[PDB]
């Protein structure tokens, strides 16, 4: 949710997850993003959807929206049988979603 | 000419030994790379390929065994049986003497076979080995 | 169109093999087997019956979704892998 | 039939209500309810080794009367046969040979047989010892086949 400067207009934009609401989010390069985005991405996982209360707005979009992953293990491929979560800098919450 | 381009000079064999003597022998290769820094971890319960090997020490060829054999099995007759006949075969000798080496005074075992000995003795027993190799 | 569902059958027997996965992750040491990883089952197992457009769950069905889950949590695993192809395979 | 319903818990309630409705002693039934505590973490089918496990327990928990009458041998059989909605007495011999082959072992069962005093020592010390004169156990012992006489003649005869 944003304030245009131009009109000085609260207004709040649909975001990729809720651009998708009822459908597929097909993302990829995730250990290729900021931690942030991470957090944001659990959040919505967990919900399904996306609460908002902010300054000027309260309501909650709702984001059904399934989503596939394009990952790549940290550096390079798979070092060996070594396990799945230290293969990849993804935090445990985000793989159990 | 099917013989000028050959020396023919020679008079990977299927090695006699036993399913038994295969996995005692593939498990003492294991640290010819692998210190036991790692093997703890990389076996647990829950390059020097091409340098000379280093030295293992007896109870943990043991160790590697029972982990890597396919609770099964945990008599330990034929076990040391097959160990001397290797010992025997000089597959896996000891840097020490030749009489004590029996006892359990300071004493190393070490593999005398190369590494495609062990694809071979690999491959016949369908275990694989690439994994515990990495870098 | 579809929206499959299930019948009480293997609902119980499924937890059964749930908590047989249970013990060969206890086995394993540390894992996320959790709630989510059982309702994954059912998860797919439905879409399933969307392709078969079945409006209720099958046999077939079912063991495909437990196959598919039980191997990807296998690949996730360490050399335990290959003790592990028998060790959880009570299943297949 | 019960016992071909696998995959089944049977809790520390339900496995108290499977060992008190036989009435088992105190020693024994806390030893049943520990021992499925443990057999549900090595379990492969439930019931087949918990009925095995509870008559091997009560066949020698009450071998004062077994022994002494042959006819509640077959009334054990029958009332589980019943309580375990089983098919015939063959699946239920299956069960009790097999598990109490399973369990011969344990050191629960030395404790118990050792325990009550009614009646194994001779058997360790030629099992261990290694004597060429213990039982090969491909036959039946005198005494379970003493029981299995006795009690199949009475009830056919």
């Amino acid at each position: 949710v944003r304030k245009d400067p131009i009109t000085k207009e609260w207004t709040l934009e649909g975001g990729a997850l809720v651009l998708a609401d009822k459908g597929v989010c097909l993302i990829d390069e995730f250990d290729k993003m900021n931690d942030q985005d991470r957090t944001s991405i659990h959040e919505a996982m967990e919900q399904q959807s996306i609460s908002i209360s902010k300054a000027g707005i309260v309501t909650t979009l709702q984001a059904r929206c399934s989503i596939i992953a394009a990952a790549n293990p940290n550096g390079g491929r798979y070092n060996s049988t070594l396990p799945l979560a230290q293969n990849v800098s993804l935090t445990e919450p985000i793989l159990s979603r | 000419i099917k013989l000028f381009l050959s020396t023919d000079d020679n008079l990977s064999q299927t090695y006699d030994l036993s399913i038994i003597s295969k996995y005692l022998l593939i498990a003492s290769y294991i640290c010819s790379y692998l210190e036991p820094r790692y093997d703890a971890s990389i076996f647990s319960r829950k390059n020097p390929r091409y340098l000379q090997p280093s030295l293992f020490a007896i109870e943990r060829l043991l160790a590697i065994f029972q982990a890597i054999f396919p609770s099964l099995m945990k008599a330990n007759i034929e076990v040391f049986q097959n160990l001397s006949e290797l010992h025997t075969l000089k597959l896996i000798a000891t840097t020490m003497n030749k009489n004590i080496d029996y006892l359990s005074p300071k004493v190393r075992w070490k593999v005398n076979v190369p590494w495609e000995i062990i694809k071979e003795i690999s491959e016949s027993v369908h275990f694989n080995i690439s994994d515990y190799f990495s870098d | 169109k579809i929206y499959p569902k299930l019948h009480q059958m293997d609902m119980d027997k499924v937890s059964r093999v749930y908590a047989d996965l249970r013990r060969e992750s206890i086995s394993t040491g540390s894992f996320p087997i959790t709630v989510r990883h059982l309702e994954s089952i059912l998860r797919i197992a439905e879409s399933f019956a969307k392709m078969r457009l079945s409006e209720f769950v099958s046999s077939y069905d079912l063991d495909r979704a437990i196959k598919v889950v039980v191997d990807s949590f296998v690949d996730a695993q360490k050399v335990s892998v290959r003790r592990q192809l028998r060790r959880s395979f009570a299943i297949y | 039939s019960l016992l071909v319903k696998k995959y089944c818990k049977m809790t520390t309630e339900e496995i108290i209500r499977l060992c008190n409705d036989f009435e088992l002693p105190r020693e024994v039934a806390y030893k049943i309810v520990d021992e499925y505590n443990i057999n549900a973490s090595r379990l492969v089918c439930p019931w087949q080794l918990v009925c095995g496990l509870v008559l091997n327990c009560t066949f020698i928990v009450f071998n004062e009367r077994r022994r002494k009458d042959p006819r509640i041998d077959h009334f054990i059989v029958s009332k589980m046969c019943s309580l375990m909605l089983t098919s015939k007495v063959d699946d239920v011999i299956e069960c009790v040979k097999l598990v109490k082959e399973l369990i011969i072992g344990e050191k629960w069962f030395r404790d118990l047989q050792i325990r009550y005093d009614d009646f194994r020592y001779d058997e360790i010390i030629f099992r261990k010892l290694g004597s060429m004169l213990q039982t090969t156990n491909i036959l039946v012992t005198d005494d379970q086949y003493n029981i299995w006489k006795k009690r199949i003649e009475m009830d056919l005869a």
